[PDB]
């Protein structure tokens, strides 16, 4: 069956993408501190292939870490739109998830998923660096289940 | 008291002058920096082997919420609404009515885990040790709707983590 | 029983270093130049 | 429509519009606007998808928490259709392709699938149903696309007499294959046109108007069992319309006449693509097929929607196609195209 | 000579995992080929060191 | 059999460039108390393969404000010239035995600068332009000094031929007679190859990504490959100039072993330095060479024209 061969090309491209995730240098609030601690020696995200890059065009994942305000909302969407596809978004913490401690404020977007599509939600205020690393390792499992080439074949 | 940090005058004798000149020309002070990094190359890193190795925690950790039961199996929560009245983020929603046997119990008990600030006040305000924060910190979801916990989800957590919640409360209740 | 609390040892904790400590290293200025110039002369020869 | 299907709120994201909608083909060009409007007013939208879940992420910000629901469906599977429509008060069908893949012909996608969707909807007691046909659809066409569109328009009426068939003309928008198609011909130097486009007339309609027309059908009980022809306000000769496209994009326009028979041979060449073919023999037929004039069918105006002029909303599509030299050009810089008066 | 002991502790890791096939199973699954004192096991097949 | 030789040169070079990314990440990792890549394949050996595939199946995008023709030429011009610097390198036999090989490498190095100027200019972004003009400034700093340092060394080799540097050093390394020039040559290669503390054109902390902020997917990969091919190539150049290996015609393999080891250590020093120092400021990088290196380089150039004459040590012309 020819469907087998594409099912083995999907594994290759899926492996290359989850093995080489490149987050954008994008933090907003206290949660971004715990994102530094995931780069610190104890957890060393770089040993999973995760490498921060400043340029949006050289990034694969946006990690929304902190509160999103109405003044900052247009800026977040722009840098997301400037990420080449395939692109993924991780929502870290409670401010980025559903407004957190400031849900009822006037200058805060209630949830970063109103502005961008989100893949993984990481709960906590802040989520421990180990909790975030669980989120990233869960995002890799979601990329390992993609069947782009097995869906194109059956079209 | 106080102390000056950058108030010095170099010695101008010839030997001290030549030491500074030799340092400038031969980059001696730039090579101590290379020594410091070289020592770290031959040290052992502080990295752990996640997820096969976990970072240490303590009995006081504040992770995922749960609702507990008595050893009989009756629910601890008696719908007093103190956890709701103290939640800084207004993340808890509660309704109650007299049960079939006339017990003060809840019909609704929701926690919005995307509004919670994981502050622990709810378990401080509970007079019967019903609402606690388990030690679980690995419950990342894939949809925003999965983080809105209802009484069924929270009661399930208690029955899932009870073996460990009781051990942590036993090892910590004397400080509370 | 008596009161048990997180307290220090009876004699207190030992000393704790806190001042800067950057040891002096290396040969003086004159010696470093002699070896520098000395190597050239051999290299030229 | 019991107590749980009564509207509440003021028609916002968090309001309850009392609409439960199943949208088939919601990941297409027209799908993302129907879903956008339904979620804006607070509607429980079910979105059965065939593609990878990643290809539906853009639809997630369009609805409140728990409002947009995704299901894995198959066109040829009768059970998956029922699992997705059994709770809907309206089913909107948007399934379609511009080419025949190795697994689906125009009869598969415009006859067999729409009929199956309509059949199961009636078996599930769905109150409303909407089918998107084509304006130029007719049995005696030279294009399998429009011929199959004519059979489907007839099967749906038989299966679901109370359906609201809609017959849009060519739709233009940001992600269209109508204005982006012509603008992309520049890659090949000239702009071949059968008869040089002097004997073809088009009456394109704007994407948002079709959407606002669809939503008005759902809420308007008078549209039940009727057929509509959504169309723009002005008719343009194909030559004058394509000349306008290259005018707005500020690209050199070099039209040359290419015979109809030779054009098909080129259309045969591009079809060898195992991916989205750039052009197809069938697409050439549709491009040069004069838009009908159906003065008996109701149109947009009967649904309260004002047709949007192509000139007003053409710059937003084509500004992407200009070079840096001309990005900052304004809307007024190009005189409008010549129209065919009634 | 300590330096020879380093090699021996390296080889005792091959024999500590039950052979070469066991050595490679833990190298690839866990990216760590150390040997620990089995504390115990649970009902799901997890081993604790 | 010549086309086979070219493939036997460029293909290994790309592989070395790919795994230099792993080495840098794993070396900087341990100097930083981390472990670097160790999850993707045993000890990370598959990490470069994952990155290379990820880049080339990503979406490249040409900005709306770009200049198309130049925007695509720059990465092609970058990588092509990076592989061109290798053809005349004696190891111990060069692919192309150029009589004026030292001049040829000087000229190609200058030409390779315009792949930075045109990429930053064609991007049509302000951070891309700021980085482009930090390369104009950076070249104005080292180009004159670097040329004169080579001249000073060649006054003891006798000719511009690269293979003659081997003959010159058959009795002793050139680092001994010329250690002051090696010190200034090593810093010049740091600045020329745009490396920390002299990696100013890219300047992540100040210009996000510098001249290549708008480049993604494969086009970005070509810049990344070109940059590391220069890092290896210049340290191979340094080993030949100052640490010349001995050549045995009957066992040319032994040369390639000693030659490769010296080029590795010189390459590890580049990673070692990048993990030890802050970044210069691009105006200070200019005053470092014009006011410290240039005065001393001119003096040593005179000293190396007179030293052979006053000692009767002029080398043969051929
Ligand atoms: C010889 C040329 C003789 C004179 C040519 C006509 C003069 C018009 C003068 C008008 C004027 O003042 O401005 C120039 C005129 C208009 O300038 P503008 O509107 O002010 O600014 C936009 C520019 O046009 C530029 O806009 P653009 O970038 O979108 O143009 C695209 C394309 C030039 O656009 C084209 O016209 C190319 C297509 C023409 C050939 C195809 C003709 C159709 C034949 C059938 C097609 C079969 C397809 C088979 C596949 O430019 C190129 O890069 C191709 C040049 C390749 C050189 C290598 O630009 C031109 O396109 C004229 C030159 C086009 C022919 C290229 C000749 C290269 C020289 C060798
Ligand atoms: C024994 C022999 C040994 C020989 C050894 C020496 C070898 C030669 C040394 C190397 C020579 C380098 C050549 C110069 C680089 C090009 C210069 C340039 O950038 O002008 C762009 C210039 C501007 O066009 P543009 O950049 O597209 O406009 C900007 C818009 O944003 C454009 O935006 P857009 O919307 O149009 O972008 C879309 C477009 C963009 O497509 C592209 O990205 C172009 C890709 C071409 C990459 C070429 C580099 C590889 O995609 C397409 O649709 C492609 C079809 C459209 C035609 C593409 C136009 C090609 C231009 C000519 C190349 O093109 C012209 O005006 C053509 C005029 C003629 C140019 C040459 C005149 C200078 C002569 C110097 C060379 C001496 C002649 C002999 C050379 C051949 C000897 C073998
Ligand atoms: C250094 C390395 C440099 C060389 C590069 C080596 C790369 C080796 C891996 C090859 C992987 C090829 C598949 C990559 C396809 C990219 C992709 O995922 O697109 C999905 C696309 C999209 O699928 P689709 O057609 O169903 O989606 C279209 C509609 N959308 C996007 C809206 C959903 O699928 C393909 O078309 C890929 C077809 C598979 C065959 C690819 C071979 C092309 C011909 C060259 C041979
Ligand atoms: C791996 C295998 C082993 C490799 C060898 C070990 C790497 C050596 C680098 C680390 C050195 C450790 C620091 C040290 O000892 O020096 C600091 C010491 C301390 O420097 P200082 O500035 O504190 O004081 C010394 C000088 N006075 C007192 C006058 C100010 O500096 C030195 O003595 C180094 C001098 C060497 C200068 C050589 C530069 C020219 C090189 C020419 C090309 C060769
Ligand atoms: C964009 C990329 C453009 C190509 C990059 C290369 C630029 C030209 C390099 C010049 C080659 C050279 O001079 O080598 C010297 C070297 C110097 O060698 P030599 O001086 O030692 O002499 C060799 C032979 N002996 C010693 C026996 C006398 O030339 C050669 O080695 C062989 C010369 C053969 C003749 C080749 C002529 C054609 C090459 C000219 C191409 C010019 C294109 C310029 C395009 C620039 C556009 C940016
Ligand atoms: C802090 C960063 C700046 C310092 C960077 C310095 C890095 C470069 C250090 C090079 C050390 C010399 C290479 C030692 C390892 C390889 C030795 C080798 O293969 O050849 C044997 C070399 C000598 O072999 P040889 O081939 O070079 O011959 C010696 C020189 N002639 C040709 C004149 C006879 O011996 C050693 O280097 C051992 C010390
Ligand atoms: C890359 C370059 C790395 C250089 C590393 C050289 C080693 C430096 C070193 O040895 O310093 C440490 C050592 C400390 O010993 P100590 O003197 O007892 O310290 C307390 C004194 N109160 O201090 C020493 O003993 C110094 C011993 C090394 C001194 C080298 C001689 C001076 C160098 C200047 C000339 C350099 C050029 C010579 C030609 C080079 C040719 C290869
Ligand atoms: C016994 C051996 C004795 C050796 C000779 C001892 C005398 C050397 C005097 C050299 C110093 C000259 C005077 C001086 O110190 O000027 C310093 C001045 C400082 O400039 P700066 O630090 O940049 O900022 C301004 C701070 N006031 O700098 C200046 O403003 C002017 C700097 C002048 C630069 C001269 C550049 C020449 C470099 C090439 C050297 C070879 C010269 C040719 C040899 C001629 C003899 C044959
Ligand atoms: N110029 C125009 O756009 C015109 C539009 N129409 C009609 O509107 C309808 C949709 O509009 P449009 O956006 O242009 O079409 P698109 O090509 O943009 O999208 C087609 C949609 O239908 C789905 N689809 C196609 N085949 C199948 C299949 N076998 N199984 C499941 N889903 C399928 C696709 O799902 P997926 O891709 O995710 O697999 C996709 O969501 C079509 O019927 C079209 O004929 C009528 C007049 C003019
Ligand atoms: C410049 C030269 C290239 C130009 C572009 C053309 C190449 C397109 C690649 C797909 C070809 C194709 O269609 O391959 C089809 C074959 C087998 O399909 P089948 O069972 O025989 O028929 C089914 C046809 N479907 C799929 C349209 C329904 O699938 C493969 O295993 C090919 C995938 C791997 C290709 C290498 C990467
Ligand atoms: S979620 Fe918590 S840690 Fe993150 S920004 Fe909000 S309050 Fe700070
Ligand atoms: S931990 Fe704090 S914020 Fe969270 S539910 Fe309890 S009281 Fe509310
Ligand atoms: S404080 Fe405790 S007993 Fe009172 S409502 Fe909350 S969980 Fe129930």
């Amino acid at each position: 069956r020819g469907e087998y061969v594409v099912a083995k090309l999907d594994d290759l491209i899926n492996w290359a993408r989850r093995s080489s995730l490149w987050p954008m240098t994008f933090g907003l609030a206290c949660c971004a501190v715990e994102m530094m601690h995931m780069a610190a020696p104890r957890y060393d995200m770089d040993r999973f292939g995760v490498v921060f890059r400043a340029s949006p065009r050289q990034s694969d994942v946006m990690i929304v870490a902190g509160t999103l305000t109405n003044k900052m909302a247009p800026a977040l969407r722009k840098v997301y739109d400037q990420m080449p596809e395939p692109r993924y978004v991780v929502s870290m913490g409670s401010c980025a998830n559903g407004g957190g401690y400031y849900h009822y404020s006037y200058s805060v977007v209630r949830g970063c998923d109103r502005i961008v599509p989100v893949d993984i939600y990481v709960p906590g205020c802040p989520p421990t660096a180990e909790a975030l690393l669980y989120g990233i390792l869960q995002l890799q499992k979601k990329i390992k289940r993609e069947k782009r080439l097995r869906i194109w074949y059956r079209r | 008291t106080y102390k000056y940090v950058n108030l010095r005058e170099p010695s101008m004798d010839m030997k001290s002058v030549t030491d500074r000149a030799a340092q400038t020309l031969l980059w001696t002070e730039l090579i101590r920096g290379l020594g410091m990094t070289l020592s770290y190359l031959f040290r052992e890193p502080a990295t752990i082997n996640y997820p096969f190795e976990k970072g240490p925690l303590s009995p006081r950790f504040r992770g995922e919420h749960a609702l507990r039961r008595y050893p009989s199996g009756e629910e601890r929560c008696i719908a007093c609404k103190l956890c709701e009245a103290v939640c800084p983020a207004q993340a808890i929603t509660i309704e109650a009515e007299p049960r079939a046997d006339g017990s003060r119990r809840t019909t609704r008990y929701d926690i919005d885990m995307t509004k919670c600030i994981y502050c622990g006040f709810c378990q401080e305000a509970c007079p019967v040790d019903a609402i606690v924060e388990g030690p679980n910190f690995e419950f990342s979801t894939e949809t925003h709707e999965e983080l809105l916990y209802n009484k069924e989800k929270l009661l399930n957590n208690g029955d899932k983590w009870e073996a460990e919640i009781a051990a942590n409360i036993q090892a910590d209740y004397l400080y509370r | 029983s008596k009161v048990k609390q997180d307290m220090p040892p009876v004699g207190g904790y030992g000393p704790i270093d806190y001042k800067r400590n950057l040891p002096r290293r290396g040969l003086s200025g004159y010696s470093m130049f002699a070896v520098g110039i000395g190597a050239l002369l051999f290299g030229y020869w | 429509l019991h107590h749980a299907v009564i509207p509440h709120g003021k028609g916002g994201r968090s309001s309850v519009s009392g609409i439960v909608a199943t949208v088939f083909g919601a990941t297409g060009f027209l799908g993302r606007y129907v879903v956008n409007h339904l979620g804006r007013m607070g509607s429980q939208v079910i979105v059965p998808h065939r593609c990878e879940p990643y290809d539906t992420m853009h639809l997630r910000p369009m609805g409140d928490l728990g409002q947009i629901i995704f299901m894995d469906w198959n066109g040829r599977d009768k059970d998956s259709i029922r699992r997705a429509v059994e709770h809907s008060s309206v089913v909107i069908n948007l399934v379609g392709r511009e080419w025949e893949t190795q697994n689906f012909d125009f009869e598969d996608v415009f006859v067999k699938i729409p009929q199956a969707i309509a059949q199961v909807s009636k078996e599930a007691g769905v109150e409303k149903f909407i089918h998107i046909s084509h304006l130029n659809a007719d049995i005696k066409s030279s294009s399998k696309y429009l011929r199959s569109k004519a059979v489907g328009e007839k099967e749906v009426r038989e299966t679901f007499p109370e359906a609201t068939i809609i017959k849009p003309a060519e739709i233009f928008g940001r992600e269209d294959r109508f204005l982006n198609y012509f603008a992309n011909i520049r890659w090949f130097g000239g702009v071949p046109l059968i008869s040089l486009g002097k004997k073809t007339v088009k009456q394109p309609v704007y994407i948002v108007d079709v959407t606002k027309g669809i939503i008005n059908a759902i809420k308007d009980p008078d549209a039940r069992g009727k057929t509509f022809a959504f169309v723009g306000p002005s008719r343009y000769l194909l030559f004058d319309l394509v000349q306008y496209v290259f005018a707005v994009a500020h690209r050199p326009f070099l039209p040359y006449p290419l015979p109809h028979f030779a054009y098909r041979w080129i259309g045969r060449l591009f079809e060898i693509s195992p991916f989205e073919p750039w052009t197809t023999r069938d697409k050439v037929e549709r491009i040069h097929t004069t838009d009908k004039i159906l003065p008996h069918l109701p149109g947009l105006e009967d649904l309260g929607v004002e047709a949007t002029p192509l000139e007003l909303k053409a710059i937003e599509v084509l500004r992407r196609h200009r070079t840096y030299r001309w990005l900052s050009s304004e809307i007024e810089d190009v005189q409008p195209a010549k129209t065919i008066p009634t | 000579m300590e330096l020879l002991q380093v090699l021996k502790r390296g080889l005792q890791q091959v024999s500590g995992h039950g052979g070469l096939r066991g050595y490679l199973r833990v190298l690839f699954r866990a990216n760590d080929v150390r040997v620990g004192t089995l504390v115990g096991e649970d009902k799901y097949g997890n081993k604790y060191y | 059999m010549f086309m086979i030789n070219i493939l036997m040169l460029i293909i290994p070079i790309l592989l070395a460039v790919a795994f230099l990314t792993l080495v840098e990440r794993k070396v900087l990792g341990y100097m930083q108390l981390r472990k670097g890549p160790n999850v993707v394949g045993p000890y990370g050996l598959l990490q470069p393969i994952a990155d290379a595939i990820k880049l080339f199946i990503k979406e490249p995008l040409r900005p709306a404000t770009s200049s198309a023709s130049m925007f695509i030429l720059a990465p092609i011009m970058a990588l092509g010239l990076a592989l061109t610097m290798w053809i005349p390198l004696p190891m111990p036999y060069p692919l192309i035995n150029m009589n004026l090989g030292v001049l040829f490498m000087l000229a190609m190095s200058s030409l390779a600068v315009y792949s930075i100027l045109w990429s930053g200019w064609a991007s049509n972004s302000k951070y891309a332009l700021i980085g482009a003009l930090r390369a104009v400034a950076q070249t104005i700093s080292y180009e004159v000094t670097l040329a004169i340092i080579l001249l000073s060394v060649l006054l003891m080799s006798g000719s511009f031929t690269l293979s003659t540097l081997i003959t010159t050093q058959e009795q002793m390394w050139l680092i001994l007679p010329a250690w002051p020039l090696a010190m200034m040559w090593f810093i010049s290669t740091l600045a020329e190859t745009n490396r920390a503390p002299f990696d100013l054109t890219e300047g992540e902390s100040e210009l996000v990504s510098g001249f290549n902020v708008e480049y993604a997917a494969g086009p970005f990969a070509l810049f990344f490959m070109a940059e590391y091919a220069n890092i290896i190539m210049m340290n191979i150049f340094t080993a030949i100039l100052f640490l010349g290996t001995s050549h045995n015609p009957h066992m040319p393999e032994l040369y390639t072993i000693n030659f490769t080891i010296k080029s590795l250590l010189l390459t590890m020093s580049f990673l070692w330095i990048r993990a030890s120092y802050p970044r210069f400021r691009y105006d200070q990088l200019m005053h470092l060479l014009w006011k410290n290196f240039l005065p001393l380089t001119l003096a040593l150039c005179m000293w190396h024209v007179s030293l052979p004459i006053l000692t009767s040590g002029i080398p043969p012309q051929t």
